[PDB]
């Protein structure tokens, strides 16, 4: 297979095609459509260049069975190569909103039509999470805590847009919204700060209820996520070291630029105000020397 | 009850409002508050011969304002006025106060005393008899770090080792001196060690002059529009 594969850069036309194939299909209220991704691979970086529905069928007494026609897959491939020869099996999405424990046993059909570990690519359409509305994920085999088998598993990776140039041009037209977040002027980072803020917290309570289940509701221990904690709490700064303390001394620095700087603007508007108290004393002047041509005009009607 | 106005005022009637701020604040032994105001009073009022009356006056009381602060006019002042041969019992004041020597101090009030009493400041003059010994302790404090109790009852003429001691320790109450007594091996401490760079305060002092550069931007905007309604309704070719 293929070992590279670490990050997964993804075009803006596979959320928009993806979503498009959930409700042209009328599968919705969790019955899952299965397409195809294609695209380039067998290197870190991993381009999502296009994506079709395949047929598909799912069941509700055992969710353990299932249709998918592989027929369709070969007369995909050979059509789509003359489009461009850079769409190659690169694995399958998934289109959510969830990650099933069925789609483990989907993706063995995946793993044996192209020799890469496959992409499993959540395209969620339904968006009940404020950020992630991709997911990527690559099924990988390892050897799993407490005591425990080799298992199969689905390991997160990095689920990053960049786009395309293609893509773009498209992408910034139809845009005609002031963006979520674009990081602008000061306007946009100061939205931004306390919207990071929240961000924090909201990750962090699903950890507490984690930790909290582990020792009252007897879900496995899984020593991975604990000894992420641990590298946490080592690199969180302690105040009266002295890296903390240099904080503060940088901050009497930074605003001290920006006195500055604040006073520097004052100059700016000082220039402007004399401007127009100069302007008015025009407009006086010129309000006057009419005042005194009417008299000319009146008394040149007589004369004649 | 904080009913002044401030849309028609002039520059001649803030600085007066401000001259009377003074004079109050000062005899009600609060000087910080009082200097502030006669500072404004000066600034917001013209310099000319026709003004002079209200400049010489506002002169009078600034130096004896600042005196009883312990902190001292420069001779500078005094020397390029042209209003100098009025201030020479006010600047015998502040050389006085600054040598620290009680016996000048003495012969300066009773000498100069109907020109003091003349113009009502022979009042603050009388406190001015305290920071005679509170600028003398104050020069020795930046001096000399250690000092027997001794030494310091030679320099101001004093006549116990009991005596310094409640005077220093008063002094350091206002934080004049910024010491501290060590009666326990008989020598006075002084205690300013800077730092300031290294407390949590300059973030603070920095804050409100950002505050003040945000007035005059303000204060800019709305009277530039003022007169510029009007103009343009105006009659022009």
């Amino acid at each position: 297979m293929s070992l590279q594969h670490e990050k997964v850069t993804i075009a803006p036309l596979v959320l928009l095609s993806a979503l498009d194939h959930y409700e042209r299909t009328q599968t919705k209220e969790n019955k899952r459509c299965v397409g195809v991704i294609l695209g380039d691979a067998n290197s870190s970086t991993i381009r999502v260049t296009n994506s079709f529905a395949l047929p598909f069928e799912e069941d509700e007494k055992n969710s353990d069975v299932w249709f998918l026609d592989h027929n369709y897959i070969e007369n995909m491939n050979e059509m789509c190569k003359k489009i461009n020869a850079k769409e190659k099996l690169i694995g399958w999405y998934h289109s959510g909103p969830k990650l099933r424990a069925s789609d483990l046993k989907i993706n063995e059909l995946f793993k044996k039509y192209t020799q890469n570990n496959p992409l499993l690519l959540i395209v969620d359409v339904k968006q009940q999470g404020v950020g992630l509305p991709t997911d990527a994920y690559v099924a990988i085999e390892q050897v799993k805590d407490d005591g425990t088998s080799t298992e199969k598993t689905f390991l997160h990776l990095p689920c990053t847009i960049e786009a395309e140039e293609a893509e773009e041009i498209g992408v910034e037209h139809l845009l005609r919204d002031v963006r979520d977040q674009a990081a602008g002027g000061l306007s946009i980072r100061l939205t931004n700060q306390l919207k990071s803020l929240k961000g924090l917290q909201s990750k962090l309570k699903d950890v507490v209820e984690y930790l909290d289940k582990v020792i009252n509701k007897e879900l496995p221990i899984n020593h991975t996520i604990l000894g992420k904690l641990q590298d946490v709490f080592n690199l969180l700064p302690n105040l009266g070291t002295p890296d903390d303390d240099e904080i503060d001394v940088e901050n009497h620095d930074r605003i001290n630029i920006s006195n500055n700087l604040q006073k520097a603007l004052t100059v700016k508007t000082n220039d402007e105000l004399m401007v127009i108290y100069i302007s008015n004393l025009v407009r006086s002047i010129i309000a006057f020397d009419d005042l005194i041509e009417n008299k000319i005009q009146n008394k040149k009607i007589q004369e004649q | 009850k904080l009913e002044y106005p401030h849309t028609d005022v002039s520059s001649s009637l803030e600085a007066r409002y401000f001259f009377y701020l003074s004079k109050i604040n000062a005899i009600q032994l609060d000087y910080s508050t009082a200097n502030e105001y006669i500072i404004a009073a000066i600034r917001k009022a013209p310099h000319n011969s026709k003004s002079l009356g209200f400049l010489q006056q506002s002169n009078k009381l600034h130096c004896c304002i600042q005196l009883l602060m312990g902190d001292i006019p420069e001779l500078s002042f005094f020397h390029q006025s042209n209003m100098q041969k009025s201030l020479l019992p006010y600047y015998h004041l502040t050389k006085a106060v600054k040598l620290g020597d009680l016996k000048k101090f003495t012969s300066t009030i009773t000498k100069y005393k109907q020109l003091l009493l003349k113009d009502d400041t022979y009042q603050l003059c009388v406190r001015l008899r305290s920071n005679v010994i509170k600028t003398g302790i104050r020069i020795i404090s930046l001096t000399y770090k250690k000092i027997s109790l001794r030494d310091i009852c030679l320099k101001l003429n004093l006549d116990s080792e009991q005596t310094v001691e409640y005077m220093v320790s008063r002094a350091i109450r206002d934080g004049v001196i910024e010491a501290k007594i060590n009666h326990e091996d008989g020598f006075i401490e002084t205690t300013e060690l800077l730092n300031i760079y290294d407390s949590e305060d300059p973030q603070q002092v920095f804050d409100e002059r950002i505050k003040f550069a945000n007035q005059l931007h303000d204060e800019y905007l709305v009277s530039m529009r003022y007169p510029e309604d009007k103009k343009t309704q105006q009659n022009e070719k």
